[PDB]
């Protein structure tokens, strides 16, 4: 459980990995679903709770629009998976090696800074009020509806101008 | 002689009573839910089915089924 | 002992998900006036065990031009996701209590619809792709309602855990101050389960069957448990949200013969409604539910913003 | 903390390598553009943890906000790019040499 | 004034769904201004105390800070019990 | 008749229960005879482990009163 | 934990049922059996190639939604502030103008699936 | 033995779930297939036996051939009873499946659909009745208790 957030910056990563080789983007949704769970579940163990779940709910409705997508305009009749080409497949088997290197050589030379793999789990949650009751990450975003008002209008005005942006965009 | 099946156009009025009738239609449903009545009453009627093979279906004497040779 | 917790969770569900396969084959039986199963045991209650068995030693199909990786997810990950959505219902105390529980269920929900869209686009027939690009149409048609209706049912009651509705509904359901939010949230939870009149993924009579056309056998069946698992899981929702069972701090046996009653009765509308009513067509969904009830949803998220206000009725935090 | 930003930071490096080497499809390199909005919401959204800096939470989520209008303008695009050839291959946007 | 009536009448009948969603949305913000209630809701939510009210030194000129909590002096609750 | 339906209904009914009443007395049955302890907020969660350390047997649970000093 | 723990469980159970129904059957493949289904001739071209989307527009205005979504979740925890008057002009107005960019989507026939 | 005994009584319990739950292909071609109808019409409800119709091959146990069986329809009844999963069952129902029937002469009719598919149960009639198809179903799960794979499987 000293390897929980380790372990799953590193899942982060090779889906990140796989989604650089850039396969048939049926699976490069799929590994931008998967590292959007591993990276909700990030956000989760560092105490997060409503960012986590949030880029998860965005990123789900996301990938089932490029799902539509990539069914009517980037479908090729043989599709690649990672494994489908020998020169991708060695890119993503060397590409793990590497991190498997890169994180055990900058841990040799200098033990703390960047890669504490001794310490591990000592330095997750830093500060905490223990006897708090207004903490949860809600209370910070919703700070849009009062506080960084500034925020909302730009955000709001965004998707309003977007609709208007792509509706132009497609026209015949 | 014929009909018409599909023709109405005899137009009235959208009087207030009946706008408000119009839109209880829609909002509320209630066509849909008369359907969903039907099927209730047919719940609770006895169904049509016999306990084959314990029960047979009704036949004629002059059904035509298998052959055969007579005799005097 | 927390194991166990499991067992009586997941067990009384998978057999309570059988029998509604059952069920719906009498009740629509009998509003069809015939009788359904009831030689294959008493009043057929074995014919749930024998589609089962029978299932399960069909020969598995692995068909030439799929792709496997996907072909077995998809299931797998259908009936994972259908068991998960119940770990944090409470029953009144649930097996997982979580604050967000609501985001919780909207979240798995969602991605439960990759096992229609990945087992479709892997079964690389073109029956199966009709029907998973119905399910990506369907999605889109019910997702952004489904949230902000809850959002509105959510600001009399204060947060997104699904434990204080029970404490919320101490004195009436929400059904009556929310009882437009309910019929929209009702025929939301129709087209989330792929039920009639909304069964355009499946939809046997336009595509020979969806989706699941290319799947045989055993990883079929795991596809139909999920079907009737979020059936039961989604009424049984309905019933925590609007129909808030009657909860006494001593008698927590109470609350659960209550939720179970309104759990069964709400069951039983699904397959009422599938008895009685012709199939949508699926870009008539879309038109359903973004010209009549995406209008009507945005002046009730609007309505129910300013009610506590006006009435100074804002739910506590806790 | 440490070693998950070095983590999320080479998965930012790995993205933008996606993004800067192009295959054929268009609809591979936008999907890579949301590689990167995704470790760039995960970094700011534990930087703000970490420091319990609550003021900050709100950033996070205008990331997502503008992150999806491109996802839709990018979208939008790729539809006129295959209304045009048929396909969203990259090597056929390349008139414009001349 | 004549023809408004007989085009609502005619919406009503035939499009009660948008009549409905104008009128829940015009008459969502019309309720704020008018309810004798709207002053309360940022009161209640003033009077809900999540952090721990700091005591202030007392130097001497402070003839409206109560001593002990039950003094009959400070901000009350009363118009919120009777609410 | 549709009476005939029941037999399934009543076995479906008796397994949507068991959910329920099994898991309240599980957390009954390993909390002490109480409600398992929820814990929303930081200060919730504060007070469990300060009744798990003064407990003695490290469990929260076992609630220590006037008997204790 | 617990939360680890039960959707393991329910792993395990998915995967166990997917063994047992590939490796209990008795299995006959030949390439007649394992070709695709089209309702019993052959087909007449892969399914891989382009399947035109009619609600594309629809689709991408959904992501525009969507986010809209991500923007409205915080109000159970705004609905806490002093700053009431705030509070819900911003969000009468957040919903209007989605309201608002949705009927002129409505008007330019952007709900119409494309023919 | 008592190997040999526990085979046989898990022999039967196999067979029971394959007799409880035959599903048949939707799939009649003439005549024939409108009797068919009637026996899934309520007074034989057909249902109440565990038989289902399914659409797609994969999913159905039983191929009922009701009706005639043209030489241009003949390779497609074949391939989709190859797509079939097994155990798999055909009922070849009516004359003109049969042995060609009222057709048994014309130049573009298969002289029956056994030619094509490998046949199980035999119903005469022109059409049967919806009993005569039922009894010929019911003849069907007899044939299935009569199964005896693991038993065999023992004696190998
Ligand atoms: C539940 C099913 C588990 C038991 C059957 C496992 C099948 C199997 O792998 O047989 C061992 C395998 C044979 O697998 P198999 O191909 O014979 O599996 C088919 C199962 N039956 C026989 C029932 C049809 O033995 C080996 O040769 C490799 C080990
Ligand atoms: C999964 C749960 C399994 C439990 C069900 C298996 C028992 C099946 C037999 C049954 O229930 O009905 C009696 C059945 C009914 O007989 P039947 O199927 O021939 O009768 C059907 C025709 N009518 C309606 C006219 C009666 O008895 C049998 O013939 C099969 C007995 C096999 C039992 C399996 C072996 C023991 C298990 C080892
Ligand atoms: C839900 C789960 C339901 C299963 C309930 C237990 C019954 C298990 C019986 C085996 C399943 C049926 C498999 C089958 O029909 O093939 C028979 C096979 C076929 O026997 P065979 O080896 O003689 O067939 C050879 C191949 N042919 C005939 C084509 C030339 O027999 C078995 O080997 C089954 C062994 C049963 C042992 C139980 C574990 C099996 C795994
Ligand atoms: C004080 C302030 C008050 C503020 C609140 C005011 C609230 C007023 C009441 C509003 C109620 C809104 C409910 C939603 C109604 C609705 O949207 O239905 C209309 C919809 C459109 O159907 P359509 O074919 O288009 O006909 C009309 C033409 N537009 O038609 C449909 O919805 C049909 C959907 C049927 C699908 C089958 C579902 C099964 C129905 C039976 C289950 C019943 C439970
Ligand atoms: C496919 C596999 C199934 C996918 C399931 C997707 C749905 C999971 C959503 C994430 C769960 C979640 O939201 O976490 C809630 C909970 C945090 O608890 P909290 O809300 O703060 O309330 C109590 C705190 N005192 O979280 C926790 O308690 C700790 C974090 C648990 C995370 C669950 C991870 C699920 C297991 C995935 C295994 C990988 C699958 C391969
Ligand atoms: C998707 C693939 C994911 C795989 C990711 C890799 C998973 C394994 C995590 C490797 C990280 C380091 O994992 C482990 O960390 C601990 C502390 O955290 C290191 O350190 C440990 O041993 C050292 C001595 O060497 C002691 O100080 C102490 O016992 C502990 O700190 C271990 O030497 C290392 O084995
Ligand atoms: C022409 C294009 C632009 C036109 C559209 C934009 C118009 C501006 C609308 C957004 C208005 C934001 O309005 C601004 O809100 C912030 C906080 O929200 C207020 O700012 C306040 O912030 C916090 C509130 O807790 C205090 O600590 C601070 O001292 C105070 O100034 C400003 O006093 C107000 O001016
Ligand atoms: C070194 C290990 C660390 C991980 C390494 C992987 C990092 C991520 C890199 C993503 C980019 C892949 O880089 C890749 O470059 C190759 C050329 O080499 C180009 O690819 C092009 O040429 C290659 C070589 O014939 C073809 O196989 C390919 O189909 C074609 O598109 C693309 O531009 C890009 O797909
Ligand atoms: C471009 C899009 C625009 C379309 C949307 C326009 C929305 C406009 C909404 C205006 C409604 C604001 O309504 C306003 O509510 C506030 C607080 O809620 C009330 O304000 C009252 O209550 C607050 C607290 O709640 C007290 O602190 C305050 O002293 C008192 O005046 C106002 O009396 C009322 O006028
Ligand atoms: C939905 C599920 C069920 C259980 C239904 O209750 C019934 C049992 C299935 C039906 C209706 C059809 C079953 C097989 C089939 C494909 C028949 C051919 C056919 N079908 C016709 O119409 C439908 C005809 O119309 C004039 C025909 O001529 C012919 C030849
Ligand atoms: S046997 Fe008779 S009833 Fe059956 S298909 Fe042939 S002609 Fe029609």
């Amino acid at each position: 459980m000293n390897n929980y957030i380790f372990v799953l910056s590193s899942l982060f990563l090779v889906g990140c990995l796989g989604l650089a080789l850039k396969p048939s983007p049926i699976y490069g949704g799929l590994g931008l679903i998967v590292s959007g769970f591993v990276g909700c579940l990030m956000v989760l163990g560092f105490g997060g709770s409503f960012l986590g779940l949030m880029v998860f709910l965005i990123y789900l409705g996301g990938m089932l629009v490029v799902f539509g997508y990539t069914t009517a305009m980037a479908t090729e009749e043989y599709p690649e998976t990672w494994g489908s080409n020998w020169l991708i497949l060695g890119f993503l088997v060397l590409g793990v090696i590497m991190e498997v290197f890169l994180i055990c050589v900058l841990n040799y030379y200098d033990e703390v800074g960047v890669i504490n793999l001794d310490g591990l789990g000592d330095w997750l949650m830093y500060e905490v009020d223990d006897v708090g009751v207004m903490l949860e990450g809600g209370i910070g975003v919703a700070a849009m509806y009062s506080c960084a008002t500034w925020m909302m209008v730009v955000a709001g005005w965004s998707l309003f101008a977007g609709i208007f942006i792509i509706i132009e965009i497609t026209r015949d | 002689t014929y009909k018409y099946v599909n023709k109405k156009e005899q137009e009235s009025e959208v009087d207030m009573k009946s706008a408000t009738d119009n839109a209880a239609r829609i909002l509320m449903w209630t066509e849909l839910i008369r359907g969903l009545g039907m099927t209730l009453s047919y719940l609770f009627r006895e169904p049509a089915t016999i306990n084959y093979p314990f029960e047979k279906g009704p036949l004629s004497p002059r059904f035509r089924g298998e052959h055969a040779l007579r005799r005097y | 002992m927390f194991f166990i917790n499991i067992l009586t969770l997941l067990v009384p569900i998978l057999i309570a998900m059988a029998f509604l396969t059952l069920v719906e084959r009498k009740i629509l039986g009998y509003m069809q006036l015939r009788k359904g199963p009831n030689i294959v045991g008493p009043y057929g209650i074995l014919q749930p065990f024998a589609d089962a068995m029978k299932l399960f030693m069909k020969e598995p199909m692995r068909p030439l031009t799929t792709s496997m990786s996907l072909f077995i997810i998809a299931p797998t990950l259908s009936l994972t996701l259908a068991l998960s959505l119940w770990v944090p219902l409470p029953m009144p105390h649930p097996l997982i209590n979580l604050n967000l529980g609501i985001l919780f269920i909207l979240a798995t929900s969602s991605l439960s619809v990759y096992s229609i869209l990945w087992s479709g686009w892997a079964s690389n027939s073109k029956y199966s792709l009709f029907g998973a690009l119905r399910a990506v149409a369907q999605t889109i048609s019910y997702e952004v309602t489904m949230a902000i209706i809850l959002l509105s049912v959510l600001l009399m009651n204060g947060s997104y855990s699904l434990q204080t509705l029970i404490t919320t509904q101490e004195h009436m359901w929400l059904l009556l101050p929310a009882w437009p939010m309910a019929m929209m949230w009702f025929i939301s939870t129709l087209a989330e389960t792929n039920r009639a009149p909304f069964d355009l993924t499946e939809g046997e009579s336009e595509l020979v069957s969806g989706f699941n056309v290319e799947y045989a056998a055993g990883p079929f069946a795991l596809f139909f448990m999920a079907e009737y698992t979020n059936i039961i899981l989604m009424n049984a929702l309905t019933t925590i949200i609007f129909l808030g069972p009657l909860y006494y701090i001593n008698l927590p046996e109470l609350y659960s013969t209550n939720f179970m009653m309104e759990a069964l009765l709400l069951s039983s509308t699904f397959l009422w409604i599938r008895a009685s009513y012709p199939r949508f067509r699926y870009d008539q969904l879309m038109h359903l539910l973004w010209k009549n009830f995406l209008p009507l949803t945005l002046a009730l998220c609007m309505w129910h913003i300013s009610l506590p206000i006006f009435t100074a009725g804002v739910p506590p935090y806790m | 903390m440490p070693s998950t930003f070095f983590n999320l930071t080479m998965a930012f490096s790995l993205s933008l390598l996606g993004t800067l080497m192009f295959r054929s499809h268009l609809m591979s390199t936008l999907l890579c553009l949301e590689g990167m909005v995704l470790s760039l919401f995960i970094m700011t959204s534990v930087t703000s943890l970490n420091s319990n800096s609550m003021s900050s939470m709100p950033i996070p989520i205008t990331i997502l906000v503008f992150a999806a209008c491109e996802a839709a303008v990018g979208l939008a695009l790729l539809v006129k790019v295959s209304n045009t050839y048929g396909t969203d291959y990259v090597q056929n946007l390349n008139l414009l040499q001349c | 004034a004549g023809r408004i009536s007989a085009f609502l009448k005619n919406a009503w009948a035939k499009e009660p769904v948008l009549v409905v969603s104008f009128s829940v949305w015009g008459l969502a913000i019309i309720m704020p201004m008018i309810s004798p209630y709207t002053k309360y809701a940022s009161m209640i939510n003033k009077a809900t105390p999540y952090n721990y009210p700091v005591p202030v030194r007392d130097d001497g000129n402070m003839p409206d800070v109560p001593s002990h909590p039950q003094d009959p002096l400070g901000p009350s609750l009363d118009w919120l019990k009777n609410l | 008749m549709w009476f005939e339906i029941l037999p399934g209904l009543a076995i479906m009914g008796v397994c949507l229960v068991i959910p329920g009443v099994s898991t309240a007395y599980i957390h009954k049955f390993t909390n002490g005879g109480k409600e398992k302890r929820v814990a929303r907020v930081q200060y919730q969660w504060y007070l469990m482990e300060r009744d798990r350390r003064i407990s003695g047997v490290n469990r929260y649970y076992v609630s220590k009163g006037l008997e204790n000093i | 934990m617990n939360l680890y723990t039960v959707i393991f469980i329910n792993i395990l159970l998915s995967l166990t049922l997917i063994l047992v129904a590939f490796w209990l059957p008795q299995m006959n493949l030949y390439s007649e059996k394992a070709n695709p289904y089209e309702c019993g001739f052959d087909p007449t071209s892969s399914a891989r190639l382009p399947f035109s989307m009619k609600f594309f527009l629809v689709a991408i205005t959904f992501l525009l939604f969507d986010l809209e979504i991500a923007l409205l979740l915080p109000l159970p925890w705004a609905i806490q502030t002093i700053k009431t008057s705030t509070m819900m002009i911003m969000a009468f107005i957040l919903v209007t103008i989605l309201s608002l960019g949705l009927a002129y989507e409505w008007t330019q026939k952007g709900l119409e699936w494309t023919e | 033995s008592r190997a040999e005994y526990v085979v046989t009584k898990l022999d039967d319990l196999i067979n029971w779930a394959r007799r409880s739950s035959l599903w048949p292909m939707t799939f009649g071609l003439a005549c024939c297939a409108v009797e068919m109808m009637h026996m899934a019409a309520p007074r034989y409800d057909m249902d109440r036996f565990g038989v289902v119709f399914r659409a797609s091959p994969r999913q159905a146990d039983v191929m009922i051939v009701a009706g005639t069986l043209t030489n241009k329809m003949a390779p497609a009844l074949r391939k989709v009873y190859d797509q079939m999963p097994e155990p798999r069952y055909v009922v070849s129902m009516g004359s003109c499946a049969n042995g060609g029937g009222y057709y048994h002469y014309s130049y573009s009719v298969v002289r029956g659909c056994d030619r094509i598919v490998p046949v199980d149960i035999y119903v005469p009639g022109c059409p049967p009745t919806a009993e005569a198809l039922l009894y010929g179903i019911l003849q069907l799960q007899r044939k299935i208790k009569r199964e005896q794979k693991l038993k065999i499987w023992y004696r190998r």
